[PDB]
C-alpha cells in the first residue's frame, strides 16, 4: 500500500486501479482502506469480479466458498473481515501487477503462471502468507525496475 | 549550522525513505529528517509517532550535524492556513527537492510548533559529505523520563 | 527489503527475535518461512506464547477462537494456513518492535497502546488485517529512520 | 538574544514560586523558567509535567521573549554525575542566584536532552524590564496533537 | 487560593466551577467553606455528581460506601464531616484542573491517568491522603507558571 | 511548608522537628512521606507522642478513637489511612508552628488556643478538613510575616 514509489505516478495508477476494482478512493487513507476492509465488502462484489473476469471461479472459493457466498447474497450480509482481506489482498496484487506491466491480461497471465522462484507455485497461491505475499511483492518490484522484464 | 537527528542511526544514508514515506516525501528516495534543536527532533518523535517517554527505544542515537553556513539550501514558496493538512502538499515539495537534487537543505516549518523550523536532507546531494557527525550519548542526567 | 531498511545488525536482530518466537531459524530463507506458514504451526505452540506473557487472551483469540483452539489440541492438528499466518503476523510485527525499540517491554507496550494515527486502535488491534499489519510495519520504520516530520 | 516561555500568563511577573517549587528554586520567591527554542519549552512541560498531548491546555500561552545580548548572565558552578536526581542541590543553587541578584539570567543544564541549555529568569532583576515579550499564538498548522 | 492563581481568570474559573460542583457561593470566604464542610454536604450530591461524570462509581464509594449512601439519601441526613471532606478534596482538585486546563474533558483526562512523579499513581487516587492532595496541588500550579525545569 | 524564609532555618527546621514528631526523614521526598502514611503508622507512636506531652488526651482521641487505638495495639495492627492521615495533619502543623515560633511551649499552647477569625475554634480543631487545615497554614505564615505578631 505504502510500498509504492515508481516515480511518483505508478502508485497512481495502482490507486486507480484499486479504485476500479474494489471502489476504493485513491484519496482515502490507509486508516480509511482498513476500516472499509474490516467494515467488510459486499458479497455481491465478488460476483461483479469474475463477471468482469478479474477473478478465476477457483480464486472466487479461495476467498469464500459458493454456498455461504449466495447465503451472505441472499441473507443481505456483508463478507467478514478475514473474507474482506482475502478478497483486497487479490485486489491489491492484481492492482499492483496491473501497474508494473500495463494490461491488465498480461498481468493476470503473470499472477496465474507457476514460478520458478517459487518453486512452481504461482503468485496467486503465494498470497496464503504474509511472508508470501511479500515475495511476489518484491519480484513484481524488481520487474518494475527492469521496465517489465 | 548545527543540526539534529534522532534515528536508529549514526550516519546521514537515510536510505530507509526507499521503503517507507514521511510527511515531506513519498517513498523511494534517500532523504534524511532534522531539526535545530535536540528538543526539536525529540519533540517531533514523541508527538507524531507516538511513544511515551517510557517506551523511548534504546537503540535512539541523537546525532549532532555540523554543516557549514554557506551550504546550499532551497527555499519552500509561502505555505498558506492549512497547509499541514494536505499531504499532497507537503509530499509533493519535498519530491520535488529531492529529484531535483538543487540543495542540500530544505527549511521546512513544523506543524506542531510556531516559530520552530525543521530541515531535509538529501544524502544525494553532492555538498552531504561536507557534513560532520558525532553522537551525543543520552547519560543518566540528559535523558527522556 | 525488509534486510535492507533495518541494516545487517538490525535484521540481524529481528530474525533472532523471531526465531525465539516461532522457531524460524535465523538463516532460513522467506520462501522457507513461507513454507513453515503453509505448513501449519503447531497450536501446542500458541498455548506457550500465551503462557510467556508474548501473547494476551485476546490477542490469542484474534488468531484463532478459543473453542477451535482447544480441539487442535484435542485432536492433535497443525494449525491452519490462515490461523498460521495470523499467528505469523503477530510475532513478525512484535520481533520487529523489539529490534526497533531494543527492549522487550518498551516494544510492547507500544505495540498495546492506542494511536492516534489508527483512531484509537492499538497496533496489535490493527493486525486483522494484512493492510493493516502493513500500517504497523511502516510506522515502526519511520521511528528507525526518524520520520516524525 | 531570544528566549520562550510555555505557561498559563503573557508576563513574566513569575508570582507563582512565592506559593509552589521547581527543580531549581524553592517557595517564597519570584522565577520564570524559559528555554532556547519554542520546543525546548514544550518538551519539558510534556515529560516533567506528564501533559499527553491531547491534554495539553487550552490556557498555555508560547510567549517569545526578547533581550538585548548584552543582559547580565550568572554561571553555575561544575555539576558533577548525578546532579539530575539531587533536587536539594539543584534548588539550592537557584536559590542562591535569584537571592544573590547578581544577574539577569542563569542557564542551566537540561535534564531531558543533551546539549540543550534552559535558562532561569529573575524578574526582580532591575535588567528584567529590559524584555520584549510577544505571545506566539497555535494555529490549526501549529499544535499538537 | 487565589494569588498564585491569579484572579482574572484562574481563582474566579476556581470558584466558579466549585460552585457548580458543591453549591459552595463564590464569595463565601475560606472560613465560610469549612463551615460549609462540617455542617456536611447532602447525600443528593454525590448521585448527582457521578451522574454528571465528576467522579465514578468506584470514586464514589470511596467517599462513602453504596449502602450508606442509599441510607443517607432515604433518611435525608447529610453526610459526616469526613465524607464531607473527602468529597471536598476531589470537587476541589476537579474545579482547580479545570481552571489550569481550561476544559473539563482534558482536566478529567489528566487526573485520571498514571503519573511516574506518584509512582503509577493517577492524581485522584493521591486524594486519599490531604498531604496527597497538597502534592496533586503544586503539580497542578507548576502547570500553570510552567515550572517544569 | 516550603514557603518558609530562609531555606537555613525555617524549611530544615520543619524538617527536623517533623522527623522528631514520626520517623520521616528530612531528604525524603513527598510521594515517600506519602507512601509512609498510606502504610500506616505505629499505634505505639500515637501513645508516645501524648506521653511526652505532643499530643493532649484530647487531640489524640480527635485522630482516633482510644478504644480503637487499645485495639490497635493489641492486635499490633497499624493506624489506617485515615487514621495516619489525621495524625500526620497534626505532627505537620505542630512541626510547622515549632519552626515559626521556635519554641515547642508557645507552638502548642497557640495552637490550643482558640481564635477569633475561627468564631471561637482552635487551629488544631480547624484540622477536621482541608480547607481548615489550609486556613491554619497560611495563619503561621502570615504571623511570620511581618514578623512578630
Amino acid at each position: 500500500m505504502l510500498a509504492e514509489v515508481l516515480r511518483d505516478n505508478g502508485y497512481h495508477e495502482y490507486r486507480a486501479r484499486l479504485q476500479a476494482l474494489l471502489d476504493i478512493p485513491e484519496l482515502a487513507s490507509d486508516f480509511e482502506i482498513h476500516t472499509r476492509i474490516t467494515d467488510g465488502f459486499a458479497a455481491t462484489w465478488l460476483v461483479k469480479l469474475t463477471e468482469r473476469g478479474v477473478l478465476t471461479p477457483v480464486e472466487r472459493d479461495q476467498i469464500i466458498p459458493l454456498r455461504t457466498l449466495k447465503s451472505r447474497i441472499e441473507r443481505d450480509q456483508p463478507l467478514t473481515v478475514d473474507e474482506s482481506d482475502r478478497l483486497f489482498r487479490s485486489a491489491h496484487i492484481t492492482a499492483m501487477a496491473e501497474a508494473v506491466f500495463g494490461e491488465a491480461g498480461k498481468a493476470k497471465r503473470w499472477l496465474s503462471k507457476p514460478k520458478e522462484r517459487f518453486s512452481g507455485l504461482t503468485p496467486m497461491q503465494m498470497l496464503t502468507t504474509q511472508q508470501g505475499t511479500t515475495q511476489v511483492e518484491e519480484m513484481l518490484l524488481q520487474i518494475a525496475e527492469g521496465y517489465g522484464l | 549550522m548545527i543540526l539534529w537527528r534522532i534515528s536508529a542511526y549514526a550516519d546521514l544514508s537515510g536510505t530507509g525513505g526507499l521503503r517507507v514515506s514521511g510527511a515531506w516525501h513519498q517513498a523511494g528516495r534517500p532523504v534524511v529528517y532534522a531539526a535545530t534543536s535536540p528538543p526539536g527532533a525529540m519533540l517531533e518523535v514523541l508527538v507524531h509517532l507516538e511513544i511515551d517517554p517510557e517506551d523511548f527505544p534504546t537503540t535512539m542515537r541523537l546525532l549532532r550535524i555540523e554543516l557549514p553556513d554557506t551550504v546550499s539550501q532551497a527555499q519552500l514558496p509561502a505555505l498558506q492556513p492549512g497547509w499541514s493538512a494536505q499531504p499532497e502538499l507537503t509530499r509533493t515539495l519535498g519530491n520535488r527537492f529531492l529529484d531535483d537534487c538543487s540543495a542540500l537543505l530544505l527549511p521546512v516549518p513544523s506543524a506542531i510548533m510556531p516559530s520552530t523550523t525543521n530541515y531535509l536532507f538529501n544524502p544525494r546531494h553532492p555538498q552531504a559529505q561536507s557534513a560532520k557527525i558525532q553522537v551525543e550519548d543520552f547519560t543518566p542526567d540528559s535523558r527522556l523520563f
